[PDB]
RNA sequence: GGGUUUACGACCUCGAUGUUGGAUCAGGACACCCAAAUGGUGCAACCGCUAUUAAAGGUUCGUUUGUUCAACGAUUAAAG
């Protein structure tokens, strides 16, 4: 997990989540994409 | 199914030669020797030149007022010089080289002694004037797309806009100043002098109508 | 479509698609057969057979699946989304098979 | 209304779909003008959480929202019925639309903690620690900011955050 | 543990302390009788 | 090649051609065998150059 | 003593905040909201070259040549697509595909409007001169999942069964 | 397994990359494919270049589709020119007519995809003109008497200050 | 590895003669140029030159809408570049 | 965004706020060294690198220098 300020997807199959009241950039072809937003 | 449009085609846009941004100079070839005041009349209130398009058709406007130096001159260069198109796109400054000096001193220095050395120079921009202005054959999205980044890392708030944008957010603005609904306006207080309101408000604020603060323009003020 | 071709049909034997096309409920139906008549379908598996029969005076969209577990799985569809039927196949063929 | 059966038989699932008798729409509005369900019923900055007779018509018996595309409103409105919705769930309304799961009604836990005009989930707000001064204060918001626009009688704003 | 810097209203860092309806209400009141005032003194 | 075993011919720096014997087998699961020899000189890469200077520089003492 | 530009928004006089809240800008709000308010009158669109020029070809097609035959287009391989192209040209039978969304119009406008159940889905026209339909049940016999739905031989609608009777006469 | 795209040579079908390591993780050897590539392109003239489809099956076993040779070499024999030009558009690398181009097209049609499609021979020779313009072939409707000595005499020229040219370039940048 | 080494053998002459890659098999027999008494008129009506434009094209045919079809994948390509993905 | 070094101004004390290092005592913050739960790795395992949450408990013994620092010896789960 990478913890940004914006969140943006890497490719293609990255999709944005909200959960636990942030948002979530989950990827599940290349799991580094995975993203939150502080 | 979907109806098929037409496609903007360009042909009377003539690239001229050496399309790519020009190099500048961090100091130019005749310094300054004698050191100048740091008017901040420079960057105060809107821009009064420079401020509509002459041959390009796209064009970095900044929102707000600061200063412009090598660094940042360099950034701009070799990031538009990297991203155009060199054979559809061309650009073209619309500030010039920087020529106002800035004086600094050393640490250790107590106050007073004279004036300092002159470190640098800088380009005095004011809100409301174009930067980088740029034409070709090609779309507003991609020019957009690829100019958002330097007007990010530009130190003033900056957006890629064209004729059109600009055209339309203007006349937005009179839109809004002219439909605006409560019959008190910053303009008539400050031209009527009401409440005596001139004691904390400045000679330019009669000017500005309470839009430019300090370095900082917020266009959503009437 | 993608579902059936992702989901391994290798496990089916026959699938039917019983309809008449002149009838007014008849979307989903076609929807259904299309959908399990893919090429990626096709391609998944080459010992099934897909057979879409079609009548006039019917007017009973049906669809009949058997599969080499001893399972017949008959869908009487003529009100139920295309989808509905799609996702309904694919949960009971991955369950049992 | 379409109800899906299944029925097993012999290692053999027979799925059917019946359909029964809804409802219709009440004979006489008070503004058939109106294109928007609500703005036509002249309901606009009328409902609230508290009204639960109008939010139960169109939820599923899951407590799921209805789609826009098919129940007719205008966006804004659903949005403000979606935000009144999760408040009065949230609040504790609507016993009857909750998923059915003679498992889990046996392990009782604590007992639900009394809440209502809620605005975020009880499992996603920290609690605040440093609270802050008068100056610079840590407002706790309640309510939905979507229904600022509400008629109100006795004149005074609705406080979004105290 | 939230300090205000130097003095509560000279420093660089000020009081943030907003405004409200009823100043707000007061200037208007104010506008409109200077208002009157400026059209009594018209003809 | 010839089947299921490729023969690669390549022109790698001698100064980078250590340690190859514990990578080669280790990538390719003990599979691969390598040969090489010395064949020709050629002007060295400014990292490397720089590298050497800085070495030789050290060894003489005086930067 | 602070300069008059600075960088930390240089915070007003307290009268200034208050002029400032006064003259903030108040957008017009209407009576009604006009968009659930009773829609203006229709802008009403005009026909393009293009769907002009698949009105002229539906209508060429529906007048020149005799059998038309409306079958499911299957999504199948494009290999498959080419040869089956062949097998029909062998039999000088062409195909074509018509959106529905022209195809409708013309059809309920026609005098064919007892094809509408048809055109639901996945749509493929068979134009046939000198309608041979024999050839064509052969071939389609010959894939399992591509069912003939229907059509007209001279004027005459038929299912499949009607099909099956036409080309056994 | 599925279909893969070749082109190999007439006899030229050796077992090793880039044809080897494919067949070879598919599963099915490459002394027998090359074997049987052999055997069924004897007879064609070895040294030019014909498309191959290999449809592999599960049990590894393998059949072969062999189409007409490559609509390049074609253009480049009927014009005469071993490799074709570099910047095309700004120079001329052969010059052909519209009687090979008719020629080209009439050997070329009996073909996977010109027999799946039932295309007239007008298609084919449109094709091949775009192939030719591609390559950066010139075709003249009817002129082949001597013009082609007269262009070949320039392009034997322009080619040799070409590489001359290149010999120059690559010795100053290994000099720079 | 390479290609063909027969390739105009005699280029000032051969090549105006008849094509000589028409032979694929080795039993080498060109054919015969077969002059324009032989060519239906088809082979010359065409383009040869470059392509048409659609300013050009008239706005009823099939052809027009191809090329506007085509113009519009280059556009939404040239949109397309800014991909972040 | 913080006010941890230097400097900047001299606002509080020059009818006194006694100034560095050590001994004893520690309190608090987390921008976490260990111990705890995890994500990603060009993470194969032992060793590693970064990110998240977490402060109830610890963070050594010696030579030299007055030394804070600094180098070295031996360890620890670590010598913040
Ligand atoms: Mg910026
Ligand atoms: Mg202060
Ligand atoms: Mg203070
Ligand atoms: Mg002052
Ligand atoms: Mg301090
Ligand atoms: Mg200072
Ligand atoms: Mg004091
Ligand atoms: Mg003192
Ligand atoms: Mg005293
Ligand atoms: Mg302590
Ligand atoms: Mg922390
Ligand atoms: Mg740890
Ligand atoms: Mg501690
Ligand atoms: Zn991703
Ligand atoms: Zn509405």
């Amino acid at each position: 997990f990478k913890t940004k300020g914006v969140l943006k997807k890497r490719c293609r199959d990255c999709y944005l989540v909200k959960r636990r009241g942030r948002w979530f950039i989950y990827c599940k072809t290349n799991p580094k994409h995975k993203q939150r937003q502080m | 199914f979907k109806t098929l449009l037409p496609v903007p085609t360009f042909e009377d846009v003539a690239i001229p030669e050496k399309p790519k941004l020009r190099f500048v100079e961090r100091v130019p070839l005749v310094p300054k020797v004698r050191r100048e005041r740091k008017n901040l009349s420079d960057i105060r209130g809107p821009s009064t030149e420079a401020t509509e398009f002459t041959e390009g058709r796209f064009a970095i406007l900044a929102l707000g007022g600061g200063y412009l130096h090598w660094g940042h001159f360099e950034m701009m260069r070799l990031t538009i010089n990297r991203s155009m198109d060199p054979k559809n796109m061309f650009a073209l400054w619309r500030v010039p080289a920087p020529f106002k000096p800035i004086t600094r001193k050393g640490m250790g220095q107590r106050m007073g002694g004279g004036k300092g050395a002159i470190d640098h120079y800088v380009t005095p921009v004011k809100a409301g004037r174009l930067i980088v202005e740029m034409g070709g054959r090609c779309e507003f999205k991609e020019v957009q797309g690829f100019l958002d980044l330097v007007a990010h890392k530009l130190p003033f708030p900056a957006k890629a806009v064209s004729r059109e944008t600009l055209e339309k957010m203007r006349k937005d603005q009179e839109e809004r100043e002219r439909n605006n609904q409560n019959p008190w306006t910053f303009e008539r207080i400050a031209t009527a002098n009401m409440l005596g309101i001139r004691k904390v408000l400045s000679p330019y604020d009669l000017t500005h109508k309470g839009r430019y603060w300090g370095k900082f323009y917020t266009p959503e003020r009437v | 479509a993608a579902a059936l071709a992702r989901l391994g049909l290798r496990a089916v034997k026959q699938v039917r698609v019983q309809f008449c096309p002149f009838e007014k409920n008849v979307e989903s139906t076609r929807t259904f057969l299309q959908a399990v008549s893919s090429e990626k379908v096709r391609c998944t598996n080459l010992n099934c057979s897909v057979i879409a029969d079609v009548r006039h005076d019917g007017s009973e969209p049906c669809v009949d699946v058997l599969f080499g577990d001893g399972h017949r799985l008959i869908m009487r569809g003529a009100h139920l989304t295309a989808q509905e039927m799609l996702t309904a196949f694919a949960s009971h063929i991955q369950a049992r098979g | 209304f379409r109800e899906v059966v299944e029925i097993l038989d012999g290692k053999t699932t027979i799925i059917e779909g019946r359909i029964t008798e809804t409802p219709q729409e009440s004979p006489n509005p008070p503004n058939p003008t109106g294109q928007c369900p609500i703005c036509r019923w002249n309901l606009k900055h009328k409902y609230n959480y508290e009204d639960v007779l109008l939010l139960s018509q169109f939820i599923r018996p899951h407590g799921g929202m209805l789609p826009r595309r098919i129940t007719g409103l205008c966006q804004e409105e659903h949005l403000k019925i979606e935000e009144c919705v999760k408040m009065a769930h949230r609040a504790g309304l609507l016993p009857n639309h909750r998923p059915k799961l003679p498992e889990g009604f046996v392990p009782k836990s604590k007992p639900r903690l009394n809440r209502y005009l809620t605005r975020w989930s009880p499992r996603s707000v920290k609690p605040i620690y440093n609270k802050g001064h008068r100056w610079n204060k840590v407002r706790m918001p309640v309510g939905s900011p979507l229904l600022k626009d509400n008629v109100s009688y006795s004149g005074r704003p609705l406080l979004l955050y105290h | 543990r939230n300090r205000i810097p130097g003095r509560q209203w000279i420093g660089k860092h000020r009081r943030p302390r907003p405004v409200s309806a009823q100043a707000k209400q007061n200037m208007i009141r104010r506008l409109e009788t200077e208002a009157e005032n400026q059209y009594w003194l018209s003809r | 090649g010839v089947e299921d075993y490729f023969t690669l011919y390549a022109d790698v720096p001698l100064n980078d051609m250590f340690g190859y014997s514990t990578e080669l087998r280790s990538c390719t699961e003990g599979k691969g065998e390598y040969t090489m020899e010395y064949s020709r000189y050629q002007p060295c890469l400014p990292s490397t150059q720089e590298d050497v200077i800085n070495k030789y520089l050290e060894a003489t003492g005086q930067l | 003593g602070s300069k008059a530009v600075t960088r930390h928004r240089r915070v007003m006089h307290f009268e200034r905040q208050k002029l400032m809240a006064v003259t903030e800008y108040i957008p017009p709000k209407p009576t009604i909201n006009p968009r659930c308010l009773p829609p203006p009158p229709t802008p009403p669109q005009e026909e393009t070259g293009l769907v002009r020029l698949l009105r002229r070809e539906i209508a060429a097609v529906f007048r020149d040549n005799r059998m038309i035959a409306v079958c499911q287009h299957v999504a199948l391989s494009a290999e498959d697509k080419l040869l089956l192209r062949h097998q029909l040209r062998k039999h000088k039978i062409l195909m074509k595909i018509f959106p529905n969304q022209v195809l409708k119009p013309f059809l309920e406008e026609s005098k064919y409007q007892n094809l509408l159940p048809l055109f639901v889905g996945h749509n493929l026209l068979l134009v046939s001169e000198e309608p041979k339909v024999k050839e064509m049940v052969r071939i389609l016999k010959g894939i399992p999942f591509l069912p003939l739905l229907g059509g007209c031989i001279d004027d005459t609608i038929l299912s499949r069964q009607g099909f099956i009777n036409y080309s056994k006469l | 397994s599925g279909m893969i795209r070749a082109i190999v040579r007439a006899g030229q079908a050796r077992p090793g990359p880039p044809l080897g390591p494919i067949l070879g993780q598919r599963g099915v050897s490459i002394n027998q494919f090359c074997k049987e590539f052999n055997e069924k392109t004897k007879d064609i003239k070895e040294g030019i270049p014909l498309p191959t489809k290999i449809f592999v099956k599960p049990d590894r076993t393998f059949e072969i589709k062999i189409g007409q040779p490559t609509v390049s070499y074609f253009l480049k024999a009927a014009a005469g020119i071993e490799k074709g030009a570099r910047h095309t558009g700004k120079e001329v690398a052969g010059l052909v007519t519209l009687k090979h181009v008719y020629e080209i097209a009439r050997v070329k049609a009996q073909d996977d995809a010109f027999a799946l499609q039932d295309v007239p021979l007008s298609s084919v020779v449109r094709s091949i003109i775009g192939s030719a313009r591609s390559l950066g072939i010139r075709v003249v409707k009817d002129l082949s008497s001597e013009e082609l000595a007269a262009f070949q005499k320039e392009r034997a020229l322009f080619l040799a200050a070409q590489r001359e040219a290149d010999l120059a370039a690559q010795a100053e940048a290994a000099k720079k | 590895e390479a290609l063909k080494d027969p390739e105009v053998c005699t280029d000032p002459f051969r090549l105006t003669t008849h094509a000589m890659g028409v032979n694929i098999y080795k039993e080498g027999q060109d054919v015969v140029l077969k002059p324009d008494s032989e060519y239906p008129e088809w082979l010359f009506e065409m383009n040869v030159g470059p392509p048409k434009k659609l300013e050009e094209l008239d706005p009823e045919t099939r052809e027009y809408w191809r090329l506007l079809r085509k113009h519009n994948i280059w556009r939404h390509n040239r949109l397309s570049k800014n991909r972040k993905f």
